[PDB]
């Protein structure tokens, strides 16, 4: 098998086991990992499910590559503990980072400059008895405290809201859209979509800057 | 009145003047008085090709020449650069060819001219005047022991690009002249290299000049002023470029003219791109061909 | 790729586990009267079965040597491990199965398959005088 | 690429125009000029040939094979590779994640009619063999595979189908073959200059745009999976809502048409 | 369709789904066609003129004479072209030394054996290479024969093709055979393969079935009980499909391994499975359902119901099979089994004595007679046959032909004519061949 | 115990070819001229490879550089589909395939006049899409187009093809089929010449036979780069009659 | 990591085989002497030749085997080159060219050559069978390392034993190792492989249109001898006249007449070598049963 790790005898196996509108919520936490420059720190808990994770900081590190005029951008998501997302499940969305912070981060401020990016999907609760789709906004939201918190030029608090399947990420206030993502849902529900995404939107950057200007 | 060409044809993967035509591995001759120059390699007498090609034999000399490869740089030739790297006081830009050609540090126009004399710190802006990937006016100057050759722009019509649109075709059809820099009705110019790289762009006064400031040439600007009747007209000389190339054919300079009026057949400057009426077109010339000259 | 080792090493040099400690009692799904399922329990004692544990250590924001928290983090881990229920089938479904030789023949044996319980757990045996701590 | 600046504001101009202008001047709703081959691995259940007008190249091949369908969960995998890269990179990664959820079982895929019995059915692998791409390459790809699936035959079932008493194994005729009846998706990709919105961006197109899409085609309607999607990363900007909201009939009341040209048999 | 090489030679591709464990596997295989196929025989002067060496440089034999056994006009001189069924049914009668000396074998003729029975293919094999000046036997490779060669039709089974092309395979020869003469003799046992040439379809060609040729020799008597083919008290049941088997032993539903009936009980037998330690018993004779001592065939355990003491689903039965290992540890009432399909006939040629009952003394026609075997285990066998009267005090040969649903005892025709009984040569001859001896002098092909 | 028959004694393989017979040979040149100045398609029976060619250019690092002649990469593609049954995991670095990559180089070191392409990469694309067996020889005739099919520097043509042992008897262009039934040999064959390039045996093989082995394929060998060589040529014309 | 040499030096050489010399001592066509010595385990050998030095060793274990073959045991080999037998290698590159051009060969030395009974490792089928190991150790090289580890790896098959086994179901009954003896394993055939080695004294012209063959092939190139060959060629066959395997993948053009005329002569050279291993297992195990006389008459 694999001669770098320790995996434990082959023929074991896991153990296994057999069957004998609501409210989201938040708790955002920032400098705490010395290692980086930016961190911060999202807890979750909405109506069965309950999810926890990292977004870390590492820039500007120099690029061995060769000149560019300006930032370059590394994301990456990873599994925690329990909960294990596929492998190409995680580079698209991966993906779709990249193409809003394209529209956030004043890379002309960073020439010849790296951008780090390390997502730790923790530890998630789906107690409940597109499972991915459920998590996009929260990353933006972790990332881009982190990113306030490594202090790198932003233009804005942008931010993600989601109706049931559906990832809307706004700025101004919602007036422009930055980020699209649709999964199944009903048709021409779009304008319902709009709403729940943006109020979210609205609730979820006023958390955020309370998180910093209050410290 | 469409969207995209959807034909069909499954079932298949595929649909299915004389001189000497020589392989590799073949035997020439084995007269020793022939002289062995390129596409040719021996044993003595056993003059054998080595690529799929025709033979040449000039007067005592015997070449190879083949069909198939890339741009061959000669030295004094017209072509168009893209800024591939830069170097200590060196820079590598793309002929097409088989490797790139260098461009030493003072081989280029200063703005200002030779007033501007040298300095040291040109090579801390290196960058400021050229970077990568941009297109240019280059002048062939000479080789090196291998065959990679060198360039400058020793004019000012010779320099770097702008107020147009890039093409490319293959090096074989572009036709040799005295000249080739050509300017056509509509306002507008080509600056057609001589490797296969084609650089459109409106009418200068120094275009102008040909026939009858100087602080901007390393400029990303172009002329503010560009009207979409300037913009469309560049469209209709564009694709009929890759008809000569789909066709197969010669540039001739009046050639694009006649390809220009033939066009006006079309108003629909979307509808230059099929592969019949391309060849229709195409077909056109060839039949046009067979009355002038 | 040092640590896992180490302390791997070092456990075994604490003494701390014997296997008996592994040794797992299960249980038959007995399929009682009008489709319902009760385990049935041995209790206070064909094949044999053992658990086998795993770890896994993530360290956010290293700023020195790491390997005293590497070693005291998991000792208050080690106390926390229920040992969940397992059992087995009543009969499992998963029986001998033969292959044919070129002209012989053998068997696979039965294949039953230990099921851990949804609910049930208890807890893990330590010789609790050997728990180390760490120090550099 | 790497293309010029001095272009790529002439490019970003002439396309930003109000009346706005191709670099190759079609209407700004049209796509380009195709070749599509299929039925021509033997050895396959269906095979798939497809040419663009730049030369970017792709072959889809299908083989199919039975499996139990209670036992898995996915009865159709897609599995591609592009040449010349690795397998860790993103655009393998993100394009290979997405047809799996453009092709989910019951979203757009009639997996009744995958159905061999009451116990067995087809497993059926998408593997994609990218030669060349100058452009993000996807919207392509899914118009190949919509030919692979109309060009696809499988073996006739011979036995009952119910295995649950008697538990049979199923048999099939050794010369005649179905054609899978399928009503499989199609992919475009958009983008967004200015306030204009084509349709096909080429590689030059491709790079000057502030953002495009991805919009999910099936059934004779607009779908999910939709994405928002990045070409270049120098020039991304956001975007207002409307002009998303008028690329989708812009999408739609041109669709059927480029369907109806490959629903031409 | 097909494409063409420059040799004039011919290229398509033939293609099938390999049903192997259930599996669906698209197997395609191009096919080539030659135009330098030999008709292999004396009188032909011109596929001798195509005929070229092998690797080991030699050019074959080209053995069928001009003259065969000719026959009553329109017969004349005639070749012999088979079906399979008639080989398949009559296998032993091309064995025989008094007739039958020039026969094509067609290559798909030569495949549905290979299809169908292997050591039975190994006769074949073993005939046409050990033809000699007697008898000749050679294998034309049709569908490698160019003009010879046939396609899938429209809405066709392979039934029809196989049928067509054995059609097809008479066509080519007897235009060939033409300027000698010499005719081709299709035999069939077919009936609607003898109702298309009712009409004469497409060629004027000679259909007739077994006994249709049989009935035209000049010495057919000797031969006619080599010829293959109430008679109730209850129905035996029959033995089970083909998925339901292949379907019954993945799951560990079906058992199989070897039987021995009793000579003292000729209605009870175990057998030794290798999952069960004792040998199980088959008790009854429905049980045993029709099949012989020393078979390999396919068993399904008994209810509890039918155990003995010294459902729908197969989810009951496996929990039953548990509850056998059980009762083998019980050895107090021990399960039974019974037969529900037969992996093997261990069938051969057979020899025994007839029943003086059977017999009537003052017919001299056709009758029913059963043999007694020389085997004690194996039961007697219905013999409609004429010459009894003679073969009653004289040794036999027989070879079984079949179990239809209604015969307690089974058909089977006599083969070989040994002599008489109690005659020390004869029962020298079956002392070794009934112990397994082979005795018959080396062929052409060992001498050489 | 196989259930088939090898060949018969009538002479006749399975789709009756003889013991010195090939299948059906069909290449092409210029399949792709918007991707590569080498583009070549090969048809040897079911054994379908797409060949493709990239240089004489720069390297994507100057670290791989020389300052004397080309370098050479094998990059071999099998598909998943490439046979009957699909093969689960990917093959990219697979130490069976890696021995080709290694094997096709050292038997292009010699082709190629390497001096007189120094500082530029020559990468050599391979796909292989329908597998039919005789894999090896398939390779190099698809090479041999590819390289002339951008008319690079050479000195010959260089001819494969696997020829299988039944058990005197020698097999001209076996397949997979006879493959896996027999002893085979691949042989690398030089032009005209009795000079090798490739020479590969995994199977057991009694030595006496196999001098008169190698003096089989080379009369095969000769008559495939007979096929490549007007095969190219009536291509040839077709160039200049039409481009004049 | 790049060896220098004088093209001065390439000369010098390539005029020794000119005119006729070479800087061993051997002649062309003779092949070094080989010391075989034994540890005192089973499957343990060092193996020496001159300046090439090798080691190996053979182990076994329990496993179960694949689904793939079930009836039959596990075995592969290592051949994990550490840069302590000469600066050229990586730590352990299992993806270098001429690692796997001395994996394929002893793979298919080996493995699929099917020297040792893999179904004599089948102890309960499915259930339990061996895990056989070889792991190849270079300690130095002069070339030949591939006939070398082909000879120390077929060496140490017929120098180990494994123990004793009793079978009830699960109850599998691995006796004491010194009560119950080790058992020797079961080997089909003993191949051996040679290097040949390959020089042009010509362009390539003169080996291509050059009619005349002028080019001169030897055994058992040594290191400074290794640089400059212009073809590789290794065969490899048994005592009963079969030839295993053949591969030359590739380099200088040679012609076919020459290889089965270089094939004759390995067969005279590797049955002395193949019977002196015979008699040195015989020898030592007689060594070995000789001080077992001197140890129970001593005990």
């Amino acid at each position: 098998q694999d001669r770098r790790r320790l995996l434990g005898p082959a023929a074991a196996k896991p153990m296994a086991f057999s069957n004998t509108e609501s409210e989201q919520e938040l708790s955002l936490h920032t400098g705490f990992i010395e290692n980086c420059n930016g961190s911060a720190l999202v807890e979750a808990r909405s109506l069965g499910h309950q999810t926890s994770l990292i977004t870390a900081v590492y820039g500007p590190r120099s690029i061995r590559g060769s000149f560019t005029s300006q930032g370059t951008i590394s994301i990456q998501l990873k599994n925690g503990l329990l909960e294990k997302y596929n492998t190409n499940e995680l580079k698209e969305v991966s993906s779709f980072l990249m193409g809003i912070f394209n529209s956030v981060v004043n890379l002309s401020r960073y020439p010849k400059s790296g951008i780090d990016i390390f997502v730790y999907l923790t530890y998630d609760k789906d107690l409940t008895n597109s499972q991915i789709s459920s998590l996009i906004p929260h990353c933006i939201t972790s990332i881009t405290l982190a990113l306030a918190d490594a202090g790198i030029e932003l233009v804005d608090m942008a931010g993600a809201g989601e109706a049931n399947g559906t990832v809307v990420s706004f700025i101004k206030n919602g007036e422009e859209i930055v980020g699209f993502w649709k999964d199944d849902g009903d048709d021409e529900d779009l304008l319902e979509c709009l709403d729940r995404c943006k109020e979210q939107y609205n609730r979820y950057r006023d958390l955020m800057i309370s998180c910093l200007m209050n410290q | 009145s469409e969207v995209i060409t959807i034909t069909k044809r499954n079932g298949a993967f595929q649909n299915s003047s004389d001189s000497q035509i020589v392989t590799p591995g073949e035997l020439v001759t084995d007269d020793p008085i022939w002289m062995r120059g390129h596409g040719t390699y021996f044993l003595d007498n056993m003059t054998y090709s080595s690529v799929a090609g025709t033979v040449s034999r000039v007067n005592r000399l015997l070449s190879v020449i083949p069909l198939k490869g890339r741009y061959a740089p000669e030295t004094g030739d017209h072509v168009v650069g893209r800024i591939a790297e830069v170097g200590n006081k060196r820079w590598k830009v793309d002929i097409g060819g088989k490797q790139h050609a260098v461009l030493m540090l003072g081989s280029v126009n200063l703005p200002g001219g030779i007033l501007r004399r040298k300095s040291e710190s040109d090579e801390l802006q290196m960058r400021s005047f050229l970077k990568e990937g941009d297109l240019l006016n280059a002048e062939v100057q000479s080789l090196f022991q291998d065959g990679s050759a060198s360039l400058h722009t020793r004019s000012l019509k010779y320099g770097k690009l702008r107020n147009g649109m890039f093409c490319q075709v293959p090096s074989s059809l572009i036709v040799r002249a005295k000249n080739h820099t050509h300017n056509l009705p509509g306002n507008i110019t080509v600056v057609l290299g001589v490797n296969g790289y084609i650089w459109l762009r409106k009418t200068s006064q120094m275009d102008l000049a040909r026939d009858t400031s100087s602080w901007q040439i390393y400029s990303d600007e172009n002329d503010p002023s560009i009207s979409n009747n300037i913009r469309q007209a560049i469209c209709r000389y564009a694709n009929v470029i890759k008809a000569l190339a789909f066709c197969e054919i010669g540039i001739t300079q009046q050639r694009i003219v006649s390809a220009y009026e033939a066009s006006m057949v079309y108003s629909n400057v979307g509808e230059l791109i099929e592969k019949n009426v391309m060849e229709s077109i195409g077909s056109d010339i060839l039949t046009a061909e067979k009355m002038r000259g | 790729m040092t640590i896992s080792q180490k302390l791997h090493d070092s456990i075994l040099h604490s003494r701390i586990l014997p296997k008996k400690a592994l040794k797992v009692k299960a249980g038959v799904r007995s399929a009682n009267e009008d489709g319902t399922f009760s385990v049935l329990y041995p209790d206070e004692l064909k094949r044999k079965w053992s658990y086998v544990l795993y770890a896994k250590i993530v360290v956010l924001s290293r700023t020195g040597p790491v390997f005293d928290l590497c070693w005291n983090s998991l000792m208050y881990a080690l106390q926390s491990v229920k040992l969940p229920r397992a059992f087995i089938d009543e009969r499992a479904s998963d029986l001998r199965m033969t292959i044919r030789t070129r002209g012989r023949s053998a068997t696979i044996r039965e294949t039953y398959e230990i099921i851990c319980d949804q609910t049930k757990s208890v807890p893990l045996m330590i010789n609790a005088k050997n728990i180390a701590f760490a120090s550099n | 690429m790497s293309l010029s600046v001095a272009e790529k504001s002439y490019l970003y101009d002439s396309l930003a125009s109000t009346p706005s202008i191709r670099p190759d001047g079609r209407l700004p709703h049209q796509f380009r000029p195709i070749e599509i081959f299929t039925d021509f691995l033997p050895s396959s259940n269906g095979s798939s040939r497809i040419i663009a007008s730049d030369g970017s190249e792709c072959i889809v091949s299908i083989k199919s094979k039975v499996v139990d369908h209670h036992v898995e969960n996915e009865l159709l995998q897609v599995d591609v590779d592009i040449a010349g890269q690795r397998d860790d990179a993103l655009v393998v990664e993100t394009i290979t994640s997405l047809l799996n959820k453009v092709l989910k079982s019951g979203s757009g895929v009639d997996s009744s009619k995958l159905q061999l019995t009451k116990k067995y059915s087809f497993k059926i692998f998408v593997d994609v063999l990218v030669i060349s791409s100058h452009s993000h390459p996807v919207s392509l790809i899914s118009f190949a595979i919509y030919s692979a699936l109309n060009s696809t035959y499988l073996p006739k079932l011979i036995s009952a189908f119910d295995d649950l008493e008697v538990e049979e194994l199923p048999t099939f005729h050794d010369y005649d073959m179905v054609k899978l009846d399928i009503n499989p998706p199609l992919v475009f990709i958009l983008a967004v200059v200015g306030n204009n919105m084509l349709l096909d961006p080429a590689a030059n197109e491709s790079e000057v745009a502030n953002n495009g899409l991805i919009i999910s085609w099936s059934n004779g309607k607009i779908t999910s999976p939709i994405r928002s999607v990045a070409l270049n990363d120098s020039n991304v900007k956001s975007f207002k809502p409307h002009l998303l909201k008028q690329g989708l009939a812009m999408v739609e009341k041109y669709a059927p048409d480029v369907v109806r040209s490959l629903e031409n048999l | 369709r097909r494409k063409r090489l420059a040799d004039g030679l011919s290229v398509t591709q033939k293609v099938f789904v390999r049903s192997r464990n259930g599996g669906a596997t698209k197997i395609v295989r191009e096919h080539y066609l030659r135009s330098d196929i030999p008709c292999l025989s004396r009188s032909c002067t011109k596929c001798p003129q195509i005929v070229v060496p092998d690797a080991q440089n030699e050019l074959p034999k080209f053995i069928l004479s001009d003259s065969p056994l000719e026959l009553s006009a329109p017969i004349g001189k005639h070749y012999v072209v088979l079906d399979t069924n008639v080989v398949l049914q009559a296998i032993d009668l091309l064995e025989n030394p008094n007739c039958f000396f020039d026969v094509i074998v067609p290559q798909i003729v030569l495949d549905e054996v290979r299809n169908k029975s292997y050591p039975v293919y190994t006769r074949l094999r073993t005939l046409c290479r050990d033809s000699d000046d007697h008898k000749r036997f050679i294998v034309f490779h049709n569908e490698f024969s160019e003009h010879t060669f046939v396609e899938r039709l429209p809405n066709e089974t392979i039934n029809d093709r196989n049928d067509r092309a054995i059609r097809k395979t008479c066509q080519w020869y007897s235009e060939h055979l033409k300027p000698y003469d010499i005719n081709v003799v299709l035999v069939t046992n077919d009936r609607l393969n003898r109702e298309a040439a009712t009409k004469e379809v497409e060629s004027n060609i000679i259909t007739k079935s077994l006994v249709q040729y049989i009935e035209l020799l000049p010495n057919a008597d000797d031969i006619r009980d080599s010829i293959p083919q109430t008679f109730s008290d209850f129905t035996f049941p029959e033995y089970y499909s083909t998925a339901r088997v292949m379907g019954g032993l993945k799951n560990g539903v079906l058992y199989q391994g070897n039987i021995q009936i009793s000579e003292y009980n000729f209605l009870e037998g175990s057998v030794s499975l290798p999952r069960f330690s004792k040998p199980v018993l088959i008790v009854g004779q429905k049980n045993l359902n029709r099949a012989f001592n020393g078979d390999q065939v396919i068993v399904e355990l008994l209810p509890q119901s039918e155990w003995k003491a010294p459902v729908i689903s197969d989810k009951q039965r496996r929990l039953l099979a548990k509850d056998a290992m059980i009762a083998q540890r019980s050895k107090k009432i021990q399960p039974t089994a019974k037969v529900v399909y037969i992996q093997r006939r261990s069938w051969r040629q057979y020899v025994g004595q007839l029943a003086p009952s059977s017999v009537d003394p003052q017919s001299s026609s056709t009758q029913n007679v059963f043999v007694i075997l020389m085997d004690k285990c194996l039961p007697k066998v219905r013999i409609r046959t004429r010459r009894a009267a003679e073969l009653l005090d004289k040794r036999i040969v027989i070879s079984i032909d079949s179990w239809p649903t209604t015969h307690k005892y089974p058909l089977g025709h006599f083969v070989r004519d040994l002599g008489t009984i109690e005659s020390a040569q004869a029962e020298t001859e079956a002392l070794l061949l009934e112990h397994d001896v082979e005795y018959r002098p080396f062929s052409k092909k060992v001498l050489e | 115990m196989s259930r088939l028959e090898i060949y018969s004694p009538e002479g006749l393989r399975l789709d009756g070819r003889r013991w010195n017979e090939l299948r059906r040979f069909e290449s092409s040149i210029n399949t792709h001229p918007h991707a590569a100045d080498g583009s070549s398609y090969m048809e040897q029976g079911n054994n379908k490879i797409i060949t493709l060619v990239k240089g004489p250019k720069e390297p994507r690092l100057k670290s791989q550089m020389d300052t004397s002649k080309a370098l050479l990469n094998v990059s071999v593609n099998i598909t998943k589909f490439s046979k009957f049954e699909r093969s689960k995991s990917s093959h990219k670095n697979e130490r069976r395939v890696l021995e080709i990559q290694t094997s096709l180089v050292r038997m292009f070191e010699k082709n190629v006049m390497l001096n007189i392409y120094p500082r530029t990469v020559i990468d050599i694309e391979i796909h292989v899409l329908e597998q039919d067996g005789g894999i090896m020889g398939s390779l190099i005739n698809g090479i041999t187009l590819a390289l002339i099919d951008a008319g690079i520097s050479m000195f010959d043509y260089i001819s494969g093809i696997s020829v299988g042992l039944y058990d005197t008897t020698p097999l001209l262009d076996t397949n997979s089929l006879e493959e896996n039934a027999m002893s085979t040999v691949t042989l690398g064959v030089v032009g005209k010449s009795e000079k090798l390039s490739l020479l590969l045996v995994e199977d057991k093989i009694p030595l006496d036979r196999l001098e008169n082995v190698l003096a089989i394929g080379i009369a095969g060998a000769h008559r495939v780069r007979d096929l490549m060589d007007e095969e190219l040529r009536k291509h040839a014309q077709k160039r200049v009659s039409n481009a004049s | 990591k790049d060896i220098e040499i004088s093209a001065s030096e390439s000369k010098f050489i390539l005029e020794a085989l000119r005119q006729n010399y070479r800087l061993d001592g051997r002649s062309f066509d003779q092949f070094r002497d080989v010391e075989i010595t034994f540890g005192k385990e089973f499957g343990d050998v060092s193996v020496k030749m001159g300046n090439t030095k090798v080691h190996c060793r053979i182990s076994c274990q329990i496993a179960q085997p694949y689904e793939d073959r079930p009836f039959e045991g596990l075995f592969v080999i290592s051949t994990e080159i550490s840069p302590m037998a000469g600066s050229q290698f990586e730590n352990g590159n299992i993806t270098g060219e001429d690692e796997v051009l001395c994996s394929r060969i002893i793979e298919k030395s080996v493995r699929r050559s099917g020297a040792l009974d893999v179904e004599g490792l089948c102890i309960v089928a499915g259930s339990k069978c061996w895990a056989v190991r070889a792991d190849v150790h270079f300690l130095d090289c002069d070339g030949g390392f591939i006939d070398a580890s082909c000879i120390a790896v077929m060496a140490g098959l017929m120098h180990f034993k494994k123990p004793d086994i009793t079978v009830h179901g699960e109850q599998i009954i691995v006796h004491p190792v010194n009560e119950r003896e080790p058992v020797p394993l079961g080997i089909l055939h003993i191949p051996i492989c040679v290097t040949f080695s390959f020089f042009n004294p010509q362009d390539t012209e003169e080996n291509i249109k050059g009619e005349t063959n002028s080019e001169i092939s030897i055994i058992d190139a040594t290191l400074k001898e290794e640089l400059l060959r212009d073809g590789v060629l290794t065969v490899t066959l048994n005592k009963n006249r079969e030839v295993v395997q053949v591969s030359k993948a590739g380099g200088l053009p040679m012609d076919a007449l020459t290889l089965m005329k270089c094939c004759h002569e390995a067969y005279s050279i590797i049955e002395k070598i193949t019977d002196q291993i015979l008699q040195l297992l015989k020898e030592d195990s007689e060594k070995r049963n000789k001080y077992a006389a001197m140890l129970t008459s001593e005990n």
